[PDB]
DNA sequence: GTACCTACGGCTTATGAT
DNA sequence: GTACCTACGGCTTATGAT
DNA sequence: ATCATAAGCCGTAG
DNA sequence: ATCATAAGCCGTAG
């Protein structure tokens, strides 16, 4: 739990340090390799996190390594790590894993949802070199106005530093909860999910 | 730099998701029956230079060429599928053949993959039939190095021989195995009238069939499930009494993959907690003579009691969910047999006459140089000191662009056609004149070409391509040759890799 | 059939187990300093076209294909050598230049196969110059289908530059590494004297060098390694003491092969048991800039005697066992660095032969062709009749063979030596004749070697080929030119891929 | 120990039954879908096995499935499987792991080698097809005076039935105890092994 | 050299509950 | 998607014993 | 006050 | 006397 993975930084005051989410061994290596020293966290994953709805049962628990890390969970009590971020491959796993925790974070503890604290990360995509003219492509829009990244743990660790991790350049992403809704009741019914698809 | 995002963001991502499982993991096509994993094995196996008449081949060399050229998803899942189509028991008509331990019914895994050995089989080429003519499109790959064939030009109607089993977000689908001659005949009787109906089809193919043989009940399930596009069906396993000159079971076949040692064990627990009467032990003899399990009757029994309450309760019955799913043109839909008859033929119409028009060109374009060549081979004289005066390679082709030539009565076709389209009118109005490509080609002649026994092969080549060029242009004329053709093709196929029935559907 | 067989059969194979061992899988060579596997490995790179200045290519595709053709000892291994050639700070010259995670000094592991990518690096191709024109032998690989050389035709002393650690059924090995230039330079020293001793060797070259420096305190240990071939020496790090306008302790740079998280783990062990004195706490900035560990003296303390502790207790001094063991003819020799010297120079000279000879029958084959195609141009005509009567290209052949030739005047080189030697007196005696070879490269020509802007080409190709065989042959002459071209080559190489020590060694 | 790896047969009465010791998976797979299912017995070992006299401590104990399958271990009183055969490939590591098992056997029950139970394979070691004709070659001087199988999870089942475990054609070979000298003292003293190649 | 954990839908068996 | 167990020799540290 | 014994680590291999 | 609920398995993928 709080030995193994994670690794965490030198400061201890709260609502200062960061923490981040990734694929366990071919990211978290760049990631630590490239990281700052001072105020940065990294917790790597394995593989993929069983549903909450889908599945739901409070003794059902085999990871947990979030839940022991993060707070006590009653997650008003203890408060550390007032500032997480998700970073995952741009691929379309990607984009299911990311599904399966922003549902695990709204149906177990909403309030930290609420006041804005989870953001989402935003990596490059696209790496154009004409001679000297070297150009980062974030989106598709971009690339069509104008090498492929077909996961974080393939680019140099300072190329991690300059495009990702940078409090200088780096373009994150914040989430909000603006009203209360169905569509994680859509997600797993097998009805909803043989009629949304429906994108003619 | 954090700009202020809404949670409806979630939808979004996992939409997409959606989108590329639908589409280019799971759901076969209906023209060749072929999920992308196995295409893309296929074009590497074949784009390596590994044919079937030739010698084995490393595991570790194809699947490392798949991970590295064209499908990027690690190695588990790449070799798992080569094992998997590489296994007798578990394809009607097998595709690669393997050397090695490809694992066997008794659930036992295959070996690592650097033991064994691969190559392509007799059918595999069939699949493959004149794939380099220009038949179908290019796909780049993942990165935008490379090209991938979208759909197989296939001659083997694969997506009813050997059916497939997926499982998408949203949808599901399954379908059984048949026969090969049965699908044939039926494909040629849909050629004969285009306006069949079901009976005729259905007394055509009669119903499945699956690698282990085994009996089936039912007809209302297939026939329920041929008409519409679901249904279910039950599979019995073989087995009789017998009593020497008491009782004894014996058990040939099993059932479509059920593992052996795993109903060995539950029927020895069902035996172990008395909820079965009448079984005393169990014994196995399973040798190279078939499939052979012994069950020993208790005295004074029928047995057939028992029979027919194992088939209540154990595996050797067991039920199976027709449920066909497939992609017409991007898109799932529930489609019946005639429809995926119909998509089968329409596709080989598209193949035929594509393949016709390239070699159509490719012919030209050979006629049309050898004519210049033969004209040039006519005048042989002047051509030398025209070109001993001229210093200049492109001063001598310029020299012989520019003037016309005499045309020796001993070359001189149809009325048309044998020329291309890009051909200006302008160019062999006897009157001729060249082109530069016919300029080079002239000047890169040999001195062997020019004996008393070259001059009879090139009037025999141009005369052979004359027959050949319009032999094609009929054929793309009318639609009755071309139907001639495929109901051809189909039965030269039928012929070659025929075979004979293996299960045997019982009316109830 | 069961036949009485003796214990002793025990021996036999477990004998058989040691010959494989310290033949073909740990000790190195002494000339050029290589484990089969980095053999097989580079070979591989090379022959599947994989250079430097080219895109990057997937691990897939080098490790699937080293582990079908060549290397049959599956994957870990393979994959685990690729990563260490790969790392800067574990050799001191690289030969793999690869992008993606391959780890670093914290002790992390590299990422999966199926994400980095390689190359060969400039430096590569400088072990592999000349490997095809038959300078070494080869050898049949496990089946015996394809060919492996035994050893590089290197121009780099591998052996002494990057070293090996290897460990044998009953020997052992370990060496430094070294600096390029300094190698160089004595190398040149002893071409330039062939009785030289230990002594000027010694001032040639100081001492040895590591990737990442630091300080050795002791002289008497590198003599003893060098003068007999085994010694202990000591590796300490650098740091200073510290104090701005309390004390405090900065560390730049550790020992060899030492885990910088392990160490801090274990200072922090040792502060808290309380067995040494003086440190507070301990920090961390290594950043781009270098490494950095910061450690706060406990106030009220000199420092110094903590650092001596330290020196005493930590990993901050470690020893190392210099102890010389290679193959030298296929047994394993204690030797020194006279010896090795040798050995590599023995081994130049031997590659420098085998390639002269080699060029010059190429050269010389060349020439014989073009003479007598130099000769068919000359008589253009009197060929054009005798080839339009002869109906048969093999009768054409034959009437070239059987008659003389007239020999022009614009056509008629060193007394001998421009003809091979398989070429009996017969041919070529102005009186000439030809020859089957000759008369198929006549038969072969085109209609643009009929210019004339060809006929100057051919003069020119000739004069050329004379010139160049003629130096061919001084250079086999006499060992000097030899030496000389050896002397040069060696001083561009040097003058490459040249730099500056890193280490440096203080005499206690 | 008893479940998981070893697959005994019908046979229970002792003295009649076999028993084989191979590679784990690349082996045993085949070694079960070729073997007789009346009277045989296949037990796969994983990798390689510690020396017994270079680390002897009679707590040092990690797998030892043979000492609790073949008896309870005190070797006279339980003698089940009167008849055990070693299997391995015919490549280096074969003879090694070969003279670790022989090594183990010798110095920790000796009647049972005493006595003739101990059986060494010997499986061919070459195939060759002129078009009809194929032959069968076992050892090196055979194919010197006449493809390569490097290892028995290779070749097909069937084969392995023909050519290793048939009652009528299989070549084995039988173990003695001659006398009691000190090569296995030599064994593992860093000083015979220094000295004892000198094979000129 | 080798074992465990997850996602996606449609079928069965197994079990205690109105 | 990821962790453990073995062999080979030559160096250190760590620990209780004449 | 000195010594026999037991542990980690380095690199190609199951 | 009948029914809502919870578990295994099949195949490409982290
Ligand atoms: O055997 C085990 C047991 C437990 C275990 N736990 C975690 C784990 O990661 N692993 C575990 N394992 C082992 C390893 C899984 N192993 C599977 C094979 C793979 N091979 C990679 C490979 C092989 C080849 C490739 C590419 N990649 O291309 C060329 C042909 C061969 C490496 C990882």
């Amino acid at each position: 739990g709080l030995p193994g993975k994670l690794a965490d930084c030198q400061e201890r005051d709260p609502a200062l340090s960061e923490l981040y989410l990734v694929e366990g061994d071919s990211a978290g290596g760049s990631a630590k390799q490239g990281r700052n020293r001072k105020n940065q966290a990294i917790l790597p994953l394995k593989g993929k996190i069983l549903n909450v709805e889908k599945a739901r049962f409070d003794k059902m628990l085999s990871s947990q390594e979030v839940a022991t890390l993060i707070t006590a969970l009653y997650n008003p009590d203890k408060l550390r790590y007032h500032s997480i971020i998700i970073m995952t491959d741009a691929d379309v796993d990607g984009s299911h894993i990311r599904t399966l925790l922003l549902t695990f974070f709204y149906r177990q503890m909403p309030e930290i949802v609420e006041r804005g604290h989870v953001y989402i990360a935003q990596p490059p995509l696209y790496k154009v070199k004409k001679g000297k003219q070297e150009q980062y492509i974030k989106d598709d829009e971009a690339m069509d106005q104008y090498q492929r990244y077909k996961g974080l743990g393939e680019m140099n660790p300072e190329q991690l530093w300059e495009t990702t991790m940078d409090p200088e350049s780096r373009r994150m992403l914040r989430v909000t909860v603006k009203d209360a809704i169905a569509a994680d009741q859509l997600f797993t019914t097998l009805m909803g999910d043989a009629v949304e698809p429906r994108r003619a | 730099i954090t700009p202020v995002n809404i949670e409806e963001e979630l939808k979004s991502s996992y939409l997409d998701y959606a989108m590329s499982v639908i589409v280019g993991r799971a759901l076969p096509d209906v023209r060749d029956g072929l999920k992308p994993v196995h295409r893309r094995v296929l074009y590497a196996m074949n784009v390596l230079g590994n044919d079937w008449n030739k010698a084995y081949k490393k595991s570790a060399r194809v699947v490392g060429d798949v991970i590295g050229k064209y499908h990027p998803h690690g190695d588990s899942a790449v070799y798992d599928t080569i094992v998997r189509m590489a296994q007798p028991f578990s394809l009607r008509y097998m595709l690669v053949d393997g050397q090695g331990n490809f694992g066997s019914i008794d659930g036992d895994s295959a070996a690592a993959m650097r033991y064994t050995e691969i190559r392509l089989a007799k059918i595999a080429h069939e699949l493959m039939a004149d794939l380099e003519k220009e038949t179908v499109d290019f796909v780049d790959n993942y990165d935008g190095t490379e090209k991938i064939p979208d759909v197989m030009p296939t001659k083997i109607p694969n997506l009813l021989v050997n059916g497939s089993s997926g499982i998408a977000v949203g949808m599901a689908t399954n379908i059984p195995p048949h026969n090969l001659t049965e699908v044939i005949n039926g494909c040629l009787a849909y050629i004969d009238d285009e306006d069949i109906s079901i009976e005729g089809l259905m007394e055509h193919i009669p119903g499945p069939d699956f690698p282990t043989a085994a009996i089936i009940n039912g007809r209302r399930g297939i026939e329920e499930a041929y008409r519409t596009g679901r249904g279910k069906v039950y599979i019995r396993a073989r087995a009789e009494v017998e009593v020497d000159a008491r009782e004894t079971i014996i058990v040939h076949e099993i059932p479509y993959q059920v593992n052996k040692a795993r109903l060995i064990e539950k029927i020895a627990e069902l035996v172990k907690e008395k909820r079965v009467e009448g079984i005393s032990a169990l014994r196995d003899e399973s040798d190279k003579d078939g499939m052979r399990i012994v069950i020993e009757v208790k005295r004074d029994a029928v047995g057939e009691v028992v029979l027919n309450n194992l088939y209540s309760q154990t595996q050797l019955q067991v039920s199976f969910g027709i449920n066909m799913v497939a992609l017409h043109h991007g898109q799932p839909k529930i489609m019946n047999l005639k429809d995926i008859i119909a998509a089968f033929v329409r596709h080989r119409r598209e193949v035929v006459t594509r393949r016709t028009i390239f070699e159509l060109r490719k012919a030209r374009d050979r006629a049309h140089i050898l004519e210049a060549l033969a004209v040039a081979l006519a005048n042989i004289d002047p051509i030398i000191e025209l070109i001993r005066h001229a210093p200049t390679p492109a001063e001598a082709k310029t020299a012989l662009v520019a003037n016309p030539w005499q045309l020796g009565n001993v070359a001189a076709a149809g009325d048309d056609a044998a020329r291309p389209e890009w051909l200006e009118p302008e160019f062999g109005v006897g009157l001729y004149y060249l082109t530069e490509q016919q300029a080079q080609a002239i000047l890169d002649l040999r001195l062997q070409k020019l004996t008393g026994l070259e001059h009879e092969k090139l009037l025999d080549e141009y005369k052979e391509l004359l027959d050949q060029i319009a032999e094609l242009l009929r054929i793309l004329g009318s639609a009755d040759r071309l139907m001639e053709v495929i109901r051809e093709e189909l039965e030269l196929v039928r012929e070659q890799f025929g075979d004979k029935r293996r299960t045997e559907i019982t009316a109830n």
